[PDB]
RNA sequence: GAGAGUUUGAUCCUGGCUCAGGACGAACGCUGGCGGCGUGCCUAAUACAUGCAAGUCGAACGCUUCUUAAGAGGAGUGGCGGACGGGUGAGUAACACGUGGGUAACCUACCCAUCAGAGGGGGAUAACACUUGGAAACAGGUGCUAAUACCGCAUAACAGUUUAUGCCGCAUGGCAUAAGAGUGAAAGGCGCUGGUGUCGCUGAUGGAUGGACCCGCGGUGCAUUAGCUAGUUGGUGAGGUAACGGCUCACCAAGGCCACGAUGCAUAGCCGACCUGAGAGGGUGAUCGGCCACACUGGGACUGAGACACGGCCCAGACUCCUACGGGAGGCAGCAGUAGGGAAUCUUCGGCAAUGGACGAAAGUCUGACCGAGCAACGCCGCGUGAGUGAAGAAGGUUUUCGGAUCGUAAAACUCUGUUGUUAGAGAAGAACAAGGACGUUAGUAACUGAACGUCCCCUGACGGUAUCUAACCAGAAAGCCACGGCUAACUACGUGCCAGCAGCCGCGGUAAUACGUAGGUGGCAAGCGUUGUCCGGAUUUAUUGGGCGUAAAGCGAGCGCAGGCGGUUUCUUAAGUCUGAUGUGAAAGCCCCCGGCUCAACCGGGGAGGGUCAUUGGAAACU
C-alpha cells in the first residue's frame, strides 16, 4: 500500500479477520454440537440447545452476522429442538 | 402498399456512401486492424509519383501521386498548382475531393502541408495551393 | 394499501404443475402508421392447486417472485 | 446526513448560490434532493430569497445546515423559530 | 469589424443616396467601377433582394452576422409585419438615435461618438453603439463632451427631426417619444424583399 | 414548406447525379487587434520519468525528544474516514438505461426524535527495552505497559418467535393487545460543583437519507442467422442471503423460449439533452447533470453500516524495476506532464479567501474537488482598425473608340475623437464566517459551568493592484480571405495556346479565354475567410404526413388456401380502443415565454410554459 492509512488498515483488518473468524467457528461448533446431539438422541439436549442460542445471539453482537441471520438460526434451532 | 404492408415491411431507405472512403477508417498498430474514424485529412508517403492522360473529352499530363497513407490503404491523389517538389517517400497530407478528368483519383494532396512545397508565384487563391502573401 | 397490477387473460399451459401460463392479449398502435397491432404477452402464474386448464379466461395479480419465472397469482376463473 | 448547503451557480468571478437540500456525499453541483432558497453574494446586503416553511421542515426531519447556510438562515430568523420548535 | 471605405461608392452601388442627400448620387450615378459607366444586364430577383438587404445593413453600418440575429429577433415579435419591426428595431439602435436626435451629421459620426462614450443613456456612459435604445430613454451627450466643435455643428446645422424624437438644444437630450412609422422609416428600401431575402 | 444545373436537333414526362442553407469538441491553407463567456486526446481502456490527488483525532490510550515544569515534536495502540469527491467508457443488446408501478420478500454508519440502559470483573498486546535472521523489503524471541483495544459474568425482549384474542388485506398474510419459552449490551473522556453540563457508549422504535430486489411499457442491424434450453421449466423439501427467488442442493416430473423473431453474429454505455427539419421525422449521446459499468489482465475474499474496494489485501499472467540470486517493488482511464499513435487538442502554475467534503469540541489539518491564473481565433458575443469638410475629380495604376472613363471624396489638404493604444495616478464587490471577547432569553438544575437561540466587538482575499474609474499624449501601432461563364452577387486587359492548368455539376483550354495564370477593377464576409471531413435540409430520392407499378423501375404464370388484415343492416349491453376531467409524476440545467443583472450582447439570475402513445381515478357512448 502506497497510503499510511492504507498499511493501517491492511493490520488491523487482518486481526478483526482472525478474530472473527475463531468466534464464528465457535458459533459454528456450538450449533454443530446441539445439531449432532439431537440426531443422536443425547440427554443434555436441552443444556446443548440453551448454548448454541447463546452462542448465536453473542455472534449477532460483535457484529459477526445479521440480525435476520440471527433470528433465523434461532427459528431453524427451535424448530429442531 | 397498404398500411398493413407498411405495417409488416416499413419503409427502408437507401445506405449512402463516401466520395473519400480512404479518410473514413483509422488503422489501430497492436490489433493491426482498421477502425472507423472520420478524419478531414489523412497523412500518406508517396509511393510513386508521376503524370496521368485525362479521360476522352481532354488532353493535359494531369500530375499524380500513388500514396500509401497512414492507415495502410494506398490511393491515388491529384497535385494541384502548377510545379511541385514532391517525390516517392515524400511526406504528404491529403483531402477529400474527385478529379473529373483522371479516372481513379479521389484525392487532393494539400499544398504548403508536410513536404508539400508551396505553388511558386501564386498570388490569387492563396490559402489554397499554401502560398504565404508576399 | 397500495394495488399490484391484475390482468385478464386466457390459458395455454397448464402441463406444469402448480402452475399455469397466461397471455394477455393487448393491441399497440405502430409508432411510424399508428395502426392497432395485436400483440401477445405471456406471463407464468402460479396455480395453488392446478385448477384452471388450458383455454380458460382467467385474472391474476402480481405478486413476489414464486420461482424462476413465476411473477403472478391466480385470482379467478371466469370462462372455461 | 442530510444537508443544507449552498450549490454554487453563475459564471466565472460572478458566483451565485442555491440554497439546495442535499445529501452530504453528493457532488457540490452534483445530484441534490430539494432546493430551498437562493443566496446573491454580490449584493452590498446579501439577498436571501428562502421558503421558511421548507427549510424549517428540513431542520425539524434533521438536516444539517454548513456554516454559511446556518448564518443565512440565522438572519431570517429561522433558526430561532426551529429552536423554539424544539422547545 | 467596422466598414471604413467610401461611402459614395457603397451608396451609388445601392442606388440610392444612405446619407440621403443625394450628393453621392448627383455625380457620376453608377455601380462602382470601370464597367459602371456603361449599359450594363438587368438583375435577377436574387439580385433585387440581396440589394435590399445591403441597402438596410450599410445604411445602418452593421455586420452581416449582426444584422442576421436583429432579423431574427424582429421575427419572435409577434404583431405587425415582420419586415416593418425589423426596420424599427435598426431605428432604436443606439447610433441611429443620434444620428436622428442631430448629434452627428452622418451615422458613422453618431457611432465614433457612441464608440468614444461622448454619449450617456439616462446619465449613464454607453459605449456600444449597438446598444438598444427604448421609447422614453433619454440620451444625452457627456456634460466634459458638450463643449466639442462638431456635436454643437451637428445641432445647428440639422434642422429636420422626425416626428417621434423629441430634442432639446441646450441640454442636447433626446428621445424617441413612438416607434417610428413605416411612412417615416425610409420609403425607397421594401422590406418585404429583405424578408424574402432571409427566408433563403 | 422558394428552388437551380444537367439526358434531346428541339420537346414533355420519368430519373439519377450536382449545387445554393445550417451545424461542429473539428483539422488544414492564408491571415490575424482586443475584451467577455465557454470549449480543448474524438485516435492507443497504449506505455508511463518526476511532483501532488486521503487524511484526521492528544478532550480514547500508554510512550518518547527538546524550550526554562513550558509549549513544540516523534513515532504506538484505538476511532472515524478511506465505498465520498475525481477519471474513463473498455465491457455491456441487459430491468444496464428511460418512464411508470410494486416490495404484506428488504437493508441503511454518520443526522434528528422517542423510550430504556449505561453494572460488575478479567486476561492480553503493541509502543518501549534488549535480541535472532535479512542485501533490502521486512519478519521473528524474550520481558514489561494502557485504553473509548479485546473477552467473560450480571441485568435489559421494547427484537425476533409461538400461542390466544380483536381488526383488517392482495394468496403468502398485516396491525394492535395479552401471555409465554429460550437467550442477547454497553466506555468512558472533557468540565462544573456525591450531584451535575456536554461529547461519547448500548438496546428498541420512528423519521430522513442512501442502497437493494421485482414488474409494465420504450429505444440498433442481419433470416444469405430457425431452432434454442437440461438447473434448463415447474414442483416437494433442505440449505443460503439484508430479502423473494433454481440463489444452491437432493428427489419428483418434462417442462420452458421461439416467425409477436428465440438463439446466434455484428455494433453500442443509456438518458436529460444537442444539430437539422414547416412538421412528421433524420442524425448525434462532447462540454453540463442523472444512472450504469470499469481501475494493467483474470480470479478471490477480508475489513466494514456500506466494497468484492482507482490511489486496499491474496493468487495467477504480461510488462517495468531492485537483488547480495535467497528473494523483493509497481500500476496516471486523479491533476499536471512525458513518449507513442494521429489531421488533431493545454500549464509538470497559485490558493484553500469562497462553495463543498473527511477528521476534531474547536482553533485547526487535509482536499490537483473546487476556486483562480496560463496556452490555442477552437466556438459564441462585444468593440476597433478613426470621424467631419474635402475637385467636373491631383499624381500614379488600369483602361481607352486616344476624346476620355475608373480606382475616387478615395487620397492630399484642413477641423475634430480616443473606443482602443501609451503613460501615469486612484481602486473594488466576491467576506458569510468559525473561533475568540461581551452580554441577554429560553429549557434544565439545589446551584452552577454548560446546551440551544438571540444582539454587539474582533477576526480572514489565491485571484490581485485584477476588474473598474480618473487624467495627459498621438490617426498615430491595429485587414485580411475567398469569389466574379451559368447555377450565383460580382468584368475587363494582357500572358497562354487541348500546353500550362481549372473544376461542386454543366464543363473551360486547339493564337482574339469575362471559366486557366497575372494585372486592374468589382461582389461576399470580416478578425476572420476558404478547403476537406461528418449530419440534417433541399430529396415527395422509402412518400404515415407525402409517390408509384398498360408502354419509363415496378402485378408473382395461375389457382387452393392456414395464420393474419379487413368486413353487410340493426336492438340492447360493455367500456379494450376512442374522447374528456381531476390527481400524481415526467429532477436540475438546456430550448421556448415573461421579468431582472452584468455599459450592450454573449452570459447570468427569477418565475412560468412545454415535454408521456405515463400511472391512478371520474365521466361520454357516436365509431372500432
Ligand atoms: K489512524
Ligand atoms: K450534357
Ligand atoms: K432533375
Ligand atoms: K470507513
Ligand atoms: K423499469
Ligand atoms: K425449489
Ligand atoms: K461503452
Ligand atoms: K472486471
Ligand atoms: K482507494
Ligand atoms: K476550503
Ligand atoms: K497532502
Ligand atoms: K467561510
Ligand atoms: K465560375
Ligand atoms: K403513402
Ligand atoms: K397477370
Ligand atoms: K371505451
Ligand atoms: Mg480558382
Ligand atoms: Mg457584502
Ligand atoms: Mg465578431
Ligand atoms: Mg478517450
Ligand atoms: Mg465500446
Ligand atoms: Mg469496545
Ligand atoms: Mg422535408
Ligand atoms: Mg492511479
Ligand atoms: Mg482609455
Ligand atoms: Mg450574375
Ligand atoms: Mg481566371
Ligand atoms: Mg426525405
Ligand atoms: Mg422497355
Ligand atoms: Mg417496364
Amino acid at each position: 500500500p502506497n497510503i499510511e492509512s492504507a498499511i493501517k488498515r491492511v493490520r488491523t483488518s487482518a486481526n478483526a479477520n482472525a478474530k472473527n473468524s475463531s468466534q464464528t467457528n465457535a458459533m459454528r461448533t456450538a450449533i454443530k454440537k446441539f445439531e449432532e446431539a439431537v440426531a443422536a438422541g443425547a440427554d443434555n439436549v436441552d443444556a446443548l440447545y440453551n448454548e448454541a442460542v447463546k452462542a448465536v445471539d453473542m455472534a449477532a453482537t460483535k457484529g459477526l452476522i445479521h440480525k435476520n441471520k440471527a433470528n433465523r438460526d434461532k427459528i431453524r434451532l427451535s424448530k429442531l429442538a | 402498399p397498404t398500411i398493413n404492408q407498411l405495417v409488416r415491411k416499413p419503409r427502408k431507405s437507401k445506405v449512402e456512401k463516401s466520395d473519400s472512403p480512404a479518410l473514413n477508417k483509422g488503422y489501430n498498430s497492436f490489433k493491426k486492424t482498421q477502425t472507423n474514424v472520420n478524419s478531414p485529412q489523412k497523412r500518406g508517403v508517396c509511393t510513386r509519383v508521376g503524370t496521368m492522360t485525362p479521360k476522352k473529352p481532354n488532353s493535359a499530363l494531369r500530375k499524380y501521386a500513388r500514396v500509401r497513407l497512414s492507415n495502410l490503404i494506398e490511393v491515388t491523389a491529384y497535385i494541384p498548382g502548377i510545379g511541385h517538389n514532391l517525390q516517392e517517400h515524400s511526406v504528404v497530407l491529403l483531402r477529400g475531393g474527385r478529379v473529373k478528368d483522371l479516372p481513379g483519383v479521389r484525392y487532393h494532396i494539400v499544398r504548403g502541408a508536410l513536404d508539400t512545397a508551396g505553388v511558386n508565384d501564386r498570388k490569387q487563391s492563396r490559402s489554397k495551393y499554401g502560398t504565404k502573401r508576399p | 394499501r397500495n394495488q399490484r397490477k391484475v390482468y385478464q387473460g386466457r390459458v395455454v399451459s397448464d402441463k406444469m404443475d402448480k402452475t399455469i401460463t397466461v397471455v394477455v392479449e393487448t393491441k399497440k398502435n405502430h409508432p411510424i402508421y399508428g395502426k392497432r397491432m395485436k400483440y401477445s404477452k405471456k406471463y407464468k402464474a402460479h396455480d395453488e392447486n392446478n385448477t384452471a386448464k388450458v383455454g380458460d379466461i382467467v385474472k391474476i395479480m402480481e405478486t413476489r417472485p414464486l420461482s424462476a419465472t413465476k411473477r403472478f397469482r391466480l385470482l379467478e376463473v371466469v370462462e372455461e | 446526513a442530510v444537508k443544507i448547503r449552498l450549490k454554487r451557480m453563475g459564471s466565472k468571478k460572478s458566483p451565485f448560490y442555491r440554497i439546495v437540500v442535499a445529501d452530504s456525499r453528493s457532488p457540490r453541483d452534483g445530484r441534490f434532493i430539494e432546493t430551498v432558497g437562493t443566496y446573491n453574494p454580490l449584493k452590498d446586503p446579501a439577498e436571501v430569497v428562502l421558503k421558511e416553511d421548507l427549510v424549517l421542515d428540513w431542520l425539524s426531519k434533521g438536516a444539517q445546515p454548513s456554516d454559511t447556510v446556518r448564518n443565512i438562515l440565522s438572519k431570517e430568523g429561522v433558526m430561532k423559530k426551529h429552536h423554539e420548535a424544539k422547545n | 469589424s467596422r466598414y471604413t471605405g467610401p461611402s459614395w461608392k457603397v451608396s451609388r452601388r445601392l442606388g440610392i443616396s444612405l446619407s440621403g442627400t443625394g450628393k453621392e448620387l448627383a455625380r457620376r450615378p453608377y455601380k462602382p467601377g470601370q464597367h459602371g459607366p456603361n449599359s450594363r444586364g438587368k438583375v435577377s430577383e436574387y439580385g433585387m433582394q440581396l440589394t435590399e438587404k445591403q441597402k438596410l445593413r450599410h445604411m445602418y453600418g452593421m455586420n452581416e452576422r449582426q444584422f442576421r440575429t436583429l432579423f431574427i429577433k424582429a421575427s419572435k415579435i409577434k404583431e405587425g409585419k415582420h419586415g416593418v419591426n425589423f426596420m424599427v428595431l435598426l431605428e432604436q439602435r443606439l447610433d441611429n438615435v443620434v444620428y436622428r436626435l442631430g448629434l452627428a451629421t452622418t451615422r458613422r459620426q453618431a457611432r465614433q461618438l457612441v464608440n468614444h462614450g461622448h454619449i450617456t443613456v439616462d446619465g449613464k456612459r454607453v459605449d456600444i453603439p449597438s446598444y438598444h435604445v427604448e421609447v422614453g430613454q433619454v440620451i444625452g451627450v457627456r456634460e466634459k463632451s458638450q463643449n466639442i466643435s462638431t456635436i454643437k455643428e451637428a445641432v445647428e446645422a440639422t434642422v429636420g427631426r422626425p416626428a417621434f424624437v423629441s430634442f432639446d438644444t441646450e441640454k442636447l437630450e433626446g428621445s424617441f417619444t413612438r416607434l417610428p412609422e413605416r411612412d417615416e422609416l425610409y420609403p425607397e428600401i421594401d422590406e418585404a424583399l429583405v424578408v424574402e431575402y432571409y427566408n433563403q
